[PDB]
């Protein structure tokens, strides 16, 4: 299903993005906001809560320095560009995927993203389990889970 | 399945080079009529 | 392999149709099916074997022995209780204090029906016959059991029946005691049939006297010929060695000569050496093992194998094939260690990619390239009309030859091929006849 | 075609980008390359004649095989290729035996133990495919996992254990309080036995925190510490301050990430190669042997189990049977199971 | 550095145990306190690595054809005897292979001492048993003694050059079996080295340590610095011309030396001496690397130069 | 115990009775095939 | 014997470097290698080593090679 | 017809699969000389060096108790065989033999000397499956054997000549030689017989098999940027029959280059689809 | 080559009363199916 | 080269154009001599010759010409690849 | 009998790949017998780090408490730093006896080893290791008591110091084994150990002295005439 996703364009010029928030269970956080937002290009210039200072530009690569700078000063969710909000031509641009996971530098043009994503999703399998491997298989297929009240 | 270069990475760069070469050849042929 | 209970075949659930319930273990398998010997492959939970004391009734159900116990005083009349009939009864586990006439604990652990619950000493009718009743013969050999994980012990059972018989093996220092029974029970060692003494052991055949109390007008003496080095079903050596000396009167029903991978009757699988658990410069980093040259210098872990290659001489439409001594365009050095008939002599060292049997088949006329024809005309040689189809050894260790057997048709038998072989065979037959 | 299969073994002497290859497999895979070398070298004539030289296995063909196998990378992959890291190229090196040698750190990426697993070997024929696998599929380049930014060259079992044994510091040890200027003096003292392996010691060490030159301020750490810290490259944000931890597996995994993030890739691979030998050398010197006295049972368990058995008896005489059987097992045995656990801990 | 330290005194105390040169130990009280683990380990690692011995390397009897056959009088197979003949320590004190004969028969215990050999191979272990015959036919066994070191496989020396009917067998050349090692500080702290070398009758225990020390010294000494064929070819192997071959055959020449020696005297004195061919023949001779003379007159005139 | 344990004595641990002995492990196939092929007289072979 | 760190630093594409090194090796197969010595290296490794100290914008010849038929 | 019964005498080589009595397994690593092994006291040296990290991972402990019992019985056998070496048929030796063994041991015949010859290699110990020796029993056995009660013994290092600063565990463990040999497992092919209808290299180690490039293996190359390695590995190596010899000729000549036009599997598939009512025609 | 025959294990040719544990139904309930599976013949069922 | 693979229904005219000859007898090969049949499934006249550059009946087995057709036999001389 | 001459022996043990300076060095013993490459390397490493004639300092200066003072008059670093710096000072005493040494200077300049007047005829090879750039302070007139000794020694009137100096001329060694063979036997080990002496004796001379010491101490064999 993801064999056709290949980075063909460098920049798309899209200004839209998706809000990213950290996960929290009660009074503790499971994943830090810096680790979740790291590796993606910022969609819009994030403003420091309280103090009127621009810590990050509008569209810039979120490096480790910017990462722990955003993590130090408390900040809410920041709009970040993603592959789902891209509106480019056939394929995917390098301005929405973000930093590559195999290498520290950004992703290069022509690299297959769908195949590596499918391989990374299938790698942690065989060690799972109301959730687990059948739950993930049902969620990816988007079938009817059970009779639930319509919104 | 057909046994051609995959359009990813090296294949994509080679296809881009072939496209730019075809464009240059067309530009050269336009002036020669 | 004979005590195996498969679930597939003509009338069984297919491996893809098994599911999850068939592979699961049921609490009624206590003492009827050992839940420790099972292949860890895809067909898990379908190739389970029986226990050591389990039997089969005339109907087809599995039976288990249960020592009947009365009120307090346990009886001495063991009776086999079926699976369906044992449901309406109480079972008491073994290892109970039997110092007095009855169990004094009054809280012996027993399973009424499936689940085990602490029951009283009242109306206890059945008692466990022995602790080594729910384990198979393969898992019973594992010493110091009940101290490792259940899943890890399953792998040790599969590795038990996978060791090639080594030359000059010994019994284990720490054995479970079941090795002697499994060795004497299986058909791998010879056993004396009478009480008569032995006369002489010629290595390849042992002679025994009639008996000390033999019947009148019975057989003179019992001759036992021990099988020598012969290819087994899995391409491994199988030989028997005598253990008796001159005299040494033996009682009937006693092992005389050990079989393959057996010494002094006790079962053996391999030699044992001193072990020291410790990391040695990362050579044993992962699940590996490091050994010294002393284990190879003494030749304790060396084994023997047999390939038993074969070749045919089927005729063809364009003429009949033949076992020619000399194949065309072959080097003279490669023809060494080859008899005139075309078969390598017995005991001849052969290397990988050697001509074992020289066979040439008639080849039809085929067109050739003009350059090859020009070269042939330049050198003057004449192209042969036969093709080289002689048997050649595949890549391997290229061991020595042991025995060669040739079969001829009814039309011609020992006419001009293998005549010396037939002569030697008839001479050996006459020699053994005269000796007997 | 142009492929082979054989069992794998572990080799500590091999580098990270080098893998052992048997002479039997290499002689068959590189047959046309050997033919071309014999044709160009001039030691043979006709192609048919050359095919005859390698068949008889003349001793002169071994020199041509070692020359042709110099930089030609071969592809190695396990059977269950789950992720892209399963296929990684290496540089073949001739070695005796029939087992394909391997690196202890690279085995973690393949996700395959050395019990009975076997790996296949491939050979790229084209010049472009050969040069493409050296800079795109080499094992040195695949040091980060594609799923997440976590290094996959972390020590698995032995190197981490040796580093943890070296990082531990005990206050009671001989030769404590002395000052050592250079690590050579520490090694000489350890050879004489005046100083223990790990003990409170103040030595001189350079950090280079301002990105310039440091005066080598004295630091108080055990001889086990600052011995592996010397392998750390010279760069700000890293130094002897990071080795103060106990060197846990998670800690050592995080250490390889910062060294690769700050410095280049060559420093990371060279540090991973240097730390592997030190861990194996230290683990083979200590008594890591597991014995029967190593595992001990808590003495309080014999009383806890009897108290729980006595407490569970009253619940049975009282009894609804479902509720009693459910409440008696999740409260008495559940609490007792955790009590003995913390007691033994 | 050189006779400055407290060197141990000569004549070490040799514990002449009751084993007949098979179990002895050596001691040294002032022997270089601190070198107890260096010198001792260096002497032990070399004492088990390289030591010239002797052992059988080729078995061949009449009643066998391969290593998996079976005799008629012996109690065990032929391959079982191969596992016992290899464990037979013997010393030859001489270079070159030998041949030990073994012909006997009786109650069945065939001791190793009953091996008729020349006065150069002193067999050891006279109580060792090779095979057991039940008063059957005799056995003829011829052995072969050599001298190696450490270990040698059976497929390195046996099937090198041997006819059909030679039971191959590997041999181990190691006179010593086990070696001990200990260090105890004497009363002025000095370590006392105590090692009890174990060996068979091939070499005495006191001699093995001396040989190991000599080998170690010889190894450490490396660090210290000073502190024309063209004449063999026939004359008709170049096919210059028909008349040239004719005159060469008429002259009865087989080698090019006789033709290269005669420049112009013997050339023009022949019937049909080609004026234009005499120059081409000289040119083709010079091109091959040879010229007029430049060698002894008919040096390889015999058949010894034929290839 | 006769000609087998005399040459090599093997000490045994544990305290378990040895009243009943396990039958032959190959009795299953033999007993199953014997019921098929009687190999008896003419009046016999009833099953 | 040379890492791809400096090569990736010179050309951040990591894909055009392969084609450039292949063309450089095909050119060094006959009458080339006047910039960097062999040093007991093969064609691809020597090309990768020379790319670290050579002009990266040399794809003009590669494009002109397949420009016409 | 003719049959040749060729026999081979294999030895233990590196890469062989050797597993213990329990679930522990592992391929044999590089064999070391006798001097490099750890030099135990009294001159003896170990023969195998197993990794002790498999105990916490795999919950099996019987191997440690088995090793301890083996060490104990080996020490007992070594101490009993030395007693008979002084004088055969000694009165004191029979007393020790009867004391160590739990009594049908003494025999009036002369066979007591033959029993000692077998007991010298270690006294056999028979332990039931569920009635095995408890901790106190094995402790008393180790104490009577002469070994330290802890079970571990001091062991030196033969490679360097130094003593490890920690007690180590050594004993006799039963080892097996599995059938998974390395000589029968290794295999390499360069050019062999191809298939009949597909025109591809045959499979299996029987007659020059080729390692199958599975479907999951193709995804690995697609993940990387490699496009020429996967292009030639599927067309010019096995698929193309016309251009299959061109690459071999180029390799033997000395020029690295290849050309792939179309695989044979695609042509077979097109011929198959044309057999049905479907019309599969190529364009351009 | 000698070949042994392993024993087979299959369902007994008797009547059974197996009811699904609330599966393959629109609402939670039990079927209580009964089988008359013979040794050699057509099978019978009386599912609710 | 080829691009834009297209698949659709095959008409009877296209099927007749693809075919070379019509098979009428279900005879694979002869039992005495293993050779193709006149109208069997394995026919040399319809699916080209079996041998390379060698027609049947031993008339044009010289392999020098490839455009000739044997009159008495009825099959042209062509490589074995044309049979596929 | 001739058993110590049949095995292979390296005839060219003069591969000094290390030419950085007169201190570093790297020898090669590639054509060696299997097994000897490890034992010889271990013996050389254990002997080079053992009793060898050298020279120590084991002295401090006046107006300073033992391991308690921090600075007298504008000192650069603590007294432990000056002690560590003076401990790593090359010196070769020709005569015998615990001779005396003195050091004095002035002006805000870096202190030098040479400025140390050697009355006992014991010169300093590397007079540039000591780094003292004190300014406007009379931190001079220090006293040193050089004493001959072999091998490492532990830390053993008012004003003395219990500092243990390295009498061995070498500082650190590390051997290695790498078999290099083609067709005969892949077992011939190789010894590629290196030396990092201070400068009092070249590494080749140190290796020669170690070999001579081993040969002299291995005299526990029969004379054999
Ligand atoms: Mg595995
Ligand atoms: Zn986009
Ligand atoms: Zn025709």
């Amino acid at each position: 299903v993801a064999q056709d996703c290949i980075i063909v364009e460098e920049d798309c010029g899209t200004t839209k993005g998706i809000t990213l928030r950290a996960v929290v269970e009660g009074g503790d956080v499971l994943v830090s906001l810096g680790s979740r937002v790291l590796g993606r290009f910022t969609a819009e210039d994030v403003k420091d809560p309280g103090t009127g200072e621009l810590v990050v530009p509008a569209d810039t690569y979120i490096d480790e320095n910017i990462a722990d700078a955003i993590e130090a000063a408390v900040v809410q969710s920041v709009k970040v560009r993603s592959v789902l909000t891209c509106e480019a031509k056939i394929g995917v641009c390098g301005a929405c995927y973000g930093r590559d996971l195999a290498r520290g530098t950004p992703v290069n043009i022509g690299e297959a993203v769908g195949v590596i994503a499918a391989q990374s999703i299938g790698e942690p399998g065989t060690q799972l389990t109301t959730g687990g491997l059948p739950r993930v298989a049902e969620l990816f297929e988007a079938r009817r889970p059970k009779d639930c009240a319509v919104i | 399945i057909v046994g051609r270069l995959i359009p990813a990475g090296t294949g994509s760069y080679l296809r881009s080079l072939q496209r730019v070469a075809a464009k240059r050849d067309e530009q050269l042929a336009q002036q020669r009529e | 392999h004979k005590r195996r209970l498969s679930a597939l075949g003509p009338g069984g659930l297919t491996r893809e149709r098994a599911g999850f319930e068939v592979r699961d273990v049921h609490p009624t398998h206590y003492g009827r099916i050992c839940p420790i010997e099972t292949p860890e492959g895809p067909n898990i939970g379908l190739i389970n074997s029986l226990a050591t004391h389990a039997r089969v009734n005339k109907y087809g159900f599995i039976e288990s022995p249960y020592r009947r116990v009365k009120d307090g005083k346990p009886q001495d009349e063991v009776v086999y209780m079926s699976a369906m009939e044992e449901s309406k009864h109480v079972i008491a586990q073994s290892n109970i204090k039997v110092a007095e006439g009855e169990i004094v604990e009054d809280l012996v652990p027993g399973r009424i029906n499936g689940e085990p619950t602490l029951l009283q000493k009242e109306t206890v009718d059945l008692m466990d016959v022995s602790p080594r009743q729910v384990v198979s013969v393969a898992a019973a050999l594992i010493p110091f059991l009940e101290n490792d994980d259940a899943n890890r012990a399953l792998m040790g059972s599969n590795m038990q029946r996978q060791a090639v018989p080594l030359v000059q093996s010994d019994a284990p220092l720490v054995g479970t005691g079941m090795e002697a029974v499994v060795a004497r029970d299986s058909g791998a060692v010879v056993i004396a049939k009478r009480t008569g003494v032995v006369e002489q052991i010629d290595g390849t055949r042992i002679v025994i006297r009639a008996t000390e109390e033999t019947d009148p007008a019975r057989s003179g003496v019992d001759i036992y010929r021990m099988s020598k080095f012969q290819r087994s079903n899995q391409s491994t050596c199988i030989n028997q060695r005598p253990l008796v000396k001159v005299g040494d009167r033996i009682v009937a029903g006693d092992i005389i000569a050990d079989g393959p991978s057996t010494e002094l009757g006790e079962l053996a699988l391999g030699r044992n050496a001193l072990v020291a658990f410790m990391p040695w410069n990362g050579y044993n980093f992962e699940d590996s093992i490091l050994i010294s040259e002393r284990i190879v210098r003494d030749d304790v872990f060396t084994s023997i194998h047999i390939e038993e290659f074969e070749v045919m001489a089927r005729d063809t439409k364009l003429g009949p094939e033949e076992i020619t001594r000399d194949i065309p365009n072959v080097g003279e050095e490669a023809l060494r260690n080859l008899d005139e008939a075309g078969i390598v002599a017995i005991g001849a060292e052969v290397q990988p990619g050697d001509i074992l049997v020289g066979k040439v088949t008639p080849k039809g006329e085929s067109p050739m390239t003009p350059e090859e024809k020009l070269l042939r005309a330049i050198f003057g040689e004449k192209a042969s009309d036969v093709r080289d189809t002689s048997l050649r050894l595949p890549p391997g260790v290229a061991g020595t030859i042991v025995d060669v057997r040739v079969f001829n048709r009814h039309g011609v038998d020992k006419d001009e091929r293998a005549l010396a072989i037939e002569r030697a065979e008839i001479d050996r037959l006459g020699k053994d006849r005269d000796d007997e | 075609d142009y492929s082979g299969r054989s069992v794998i073994v572990v080799g500590p002497e091999l580098k990270l980008h080098e893998c052992g290859l048997p002479k039997k497999m290499a002689l068959e895979l590189f047959k046309p390359f050997i033919y071309a070398r014999l044709d160009a070298k001039g030691l043979s004539g006709t192609v048919k004649q050359s095919k005859r030289m390698v068949e008889r296995e003349q001793p002169q063909v071994w020199d041509i095989l070692e020359e042709v196998i110099r930089e030609h990378p071969v592809l190695l992959n396990r059977a269950p290729t789950l992720h892209r890291l399963g296929i990684q190229a290496f540089e073949p090196k001739l070695i005796e035996g029939k087992a394909i040698q391997l690196h202890p750190l690279v085995c973690a990426a393949f996700n395959a133990d050395f019990d009975g697993d076997q790996m296949a070997v491939h050979v790229p024929l084209s010049l472009e495919a050969q040069l493409e696998a050296r800079v795109l599929m080499m094992s040195t380049n695949n040091i980060l996992s594609p799923a997440n930014g976590r290094p996959i060259i972390v020590p698995s079992q032995d190197i981490v254990l040796g580093l943890y044994y070296l990082s531990v510091a005990r206050d009671g040890e001989p030769g404590e309080g002395k000052i050592f200027a250079d690590l050579g003096e520490i090694e000489a003292a350890m050879d004489a036995g005046v100083v223990s392996l790990h003990a409170k010691i103040k030595a001189r060490h350079t950090e280079m925190t301002p990105e310039g030159v440091l005066l080598r301020k004295v630091i108080d750490t055990t001889p086990g510490r600052m011995k592996i810290a010397a392998l750390l490259p010279h760069h700000p944000q890293i130094g002897h301050r990071l080795i103060e931890k106990a060197l846990t597996k998670k800690e050592i995994g995080n250490l390889i990430d910062i060294v690769y993030r700050h410095c280049g890739q060559k420093a990371t691979v060279i540090f991973a190669d240097k730390v592997m030998g030190l861990g194996f050398k230290e683990a083979a010197k200590a008594g890591i042997s597991f014995g029967k006295d190593d595992i001990i049972i808590p003495v309080r368990k014999t009383a806890i189990v009897e108290e729980t058995r006595k407490l569970a008896e009253e619940y049975e005489q009282q009894y609804i049977t479902k509720g009693e059987k459910y409440n008696k097992v999740v409260d008495a045995w559940a609490k007792a199971t955790d009590r003995v656990a913390d007691e033994m801990m | 550095r050189n006779w400055n330290e407290l060197i141990r005194p000569e004549k070490p105390q040799i514990e002449t145990g009751a084993d007949a040169t098979r179990k002895a130990r050596i001691v040294a009280e002032p022997l270089e306190r601190g070198f107890g683990v260096t010198l001792g380990n260096a002497l032990r690692r070399v004492l088990l690595s390289s030591l010239q011995g002797a052992a059988v390397t080729a078995i061949q009897i009449d009643g066998v054809v391969h290593e998996f056959s079976s005799l008629e009088g012996v109690r065990e197979d032929v391959v079982d005897i191969v596992l016992n003949i290899k464990q037979l320590a013997v010393r030859m004190h001489a270079e070159g292979p030998k041949r030990m004969t073994l012909r006997a028969t009786g109650p069945g215990p065939v001791t190793a001492g009953q091996i008729e050999t020349p006065a150069d191979i002193e067999i050891l272990n006279p109580d060792h048993v090779l095979c057991t015959l039940d008063d059957g036919a005799s056995v003829r066994m011829e052995f072969t003694v050599n001298n190696g070191k450490g270990y040698v496989p059976a497929d390195r020396n046996r099937p090198e050059d041997a006819p059909i009917g030679l039971i191959a067998v590997d041999a181990l050349y190691s006179p010593v079996k086990r070696v001990a090692y200990r260090v105890e500080p004497t009363r002025l702290d000095y370590d006392k080295l105590i090692l009890e070398v174990e060996t068979n009758g091939a070499v005495t225990p006191v001699d093995a340590v001396a040989y190991a020390a000599r080998i170690l010294q010889d190894q450490l000494q490396i660090f210290i610095t000073f502190e024309n064929p063209a004449l063999l070819k026939k004359v008709d192997e170049l096919e210059l011309s028909v008349r040239s071959a004719n005159c060469l055959k008429n002259d009865n020449i087989v080698y090019i030396g006789d033709l290269i020696q005669k420049t112009e005297a013997e050339m023009l004195r022949t019937p049909n001496f080609g004026r234009k061919s005499l120059n081409e023949i000289k040119e083709v001779l010079a091109g091959m690397g040879l010229h007029l003379g430049m060698d002894v007159p008919n040096w390889p005139p015999e058949n010894i130069e034929d290839l | 115990q006769s000609f087998t344990g005399k040459k090599r004595i093997r000490k045994s641990f544990g305290r378990i009775p040895e009243a009943v002995q396990m039958p032959n492990l190959i009795e299953v196939q033999r007993s199953s095939y014997e019921q098929f092929l009687q190999r008896e007289t003419r009046p016999g072979l009833r099953r | 014997r040379v890492t791809v760190e400096d090569c990736v630093e010179k050309v951040p594409n990591r894909f055009a470097l392969v084609l450039l090194s292949a063309h450089r090796a095909r050119g060094i197969s006959a009458g080339a290698a006047l910039m960097v010595d062999r040093d007991n290296d093969k064609n691809p490794v020597v090309a990768l080593r020379e790319i670290a100290d050579d002009v990266i914008d040399h794809e003009g010849l590669k494009e002109h090679l397949i420009s016409t038929l | 017809m003719v049959k040749v019964f060729v026999a081979v005498k294999r030895k233990l080589q590196p890469g062989d699969k050797m597993a213990g009595r329990h679930g522990n397994k592992g391929v044999i690593s590089r064999i070391l000389p006798i001097e490099d092994m750890p030099f135990l006291a009294d001159g003896t040296h170990v023969d195998v060096v197993l990794n002790p990290l498999g105990v916490p991972s795999r919950m099996n402990v019987g191997q440690i108790f088995e090793t301890h019992l083996g060490w104990a019985c080996a020490n007992l056998g070594k101490q009993i065989t030395n007693l008979l070496e002084d004088w055969q048929q000694g009165g004191q030796k029979q007393a020790l033999v009867e004391r160590l063994t739990e009594e049908e041991l003494p025999d009036t015949e002369e066979g007591l000397v033959e029993l000692a010859r077998n007991l010298g290699k270690g006294v056999p110990i028979a332990t039931p499956v569920f009635d095995g020796a408890r901790m106190d029993d094995i402790e008393g056995h180790l104490e009577m054997a002469g070994v330290n009660k802890s079970g571990q013994s001091i062991l030196f290092d033969g490679l360097t000549g130094e003593q490890f600063k920690r007690p180590v565990t050594v004993g006799y463990i039963y080892m097996l030689k599995l059938h998974h040999l390395v000589d029968d497992k290794i295999h390499a092919r360069s050019i062999g017989p191809y298939s009949l209808v597909t025109q591809q290299p045959l499979g299996g180690k029987a007659q020059f098999g080729g390692q199958r490039f599975g479907e999951m293996e193709v995804w690995a190359l697609e993940a990387y940027g490699a496009a020429y390695t996967l292009q030639e590995m599927l067309t010019v190596k096995s698929d193309d029959v016309a251009g299959r010899t061109k690459v071999y000729e180029s390799i033997v000549r000395g020029d690295d280059t290849f050309e792939a036009g179309i695989p044979e599997s695609f042509n077979v598939l097109v011929k198959e689809m044309r057999s049905l009512g479907l019309n599969v025609e190529l364009e351009n | 080559t000698e070949r042994v025959i392993v024993s087979q294990m299959h369902r007994s040719p008797g009547v059974f009363f197996d009811h699904d544990k609330g599966k393959t139904h629109a609402s939670g309930k039990l079927l209580f199916a009964a089988r008359v599976i013979p040794y050699r013949g057509s099978w019978l069922d009386f599912e609710f | 080269t080829f691009d834009q693979i297209r698949i659709s229904l095959a008409s009877p005219e296209k099927i007749r154009s693809w075919s070379f000859g019509e098979i009428k007898k279900p005879e694979t090969i002869n039992y005495r001599t293993f050779k193709p049949e006149r109208d069997g499934l394995f026919c040399a006249r319809i699916f080209g010759p079996t041998k390379d550059y060698e027609c049947l009946c031993g008339k044009y087995k010289r392999m020098k010409y490839k455009g000739i057709i044997c009159e008495k036999c009825g099959v042209e001389v062509t490589l074995a690849r044309v049979r596929r």
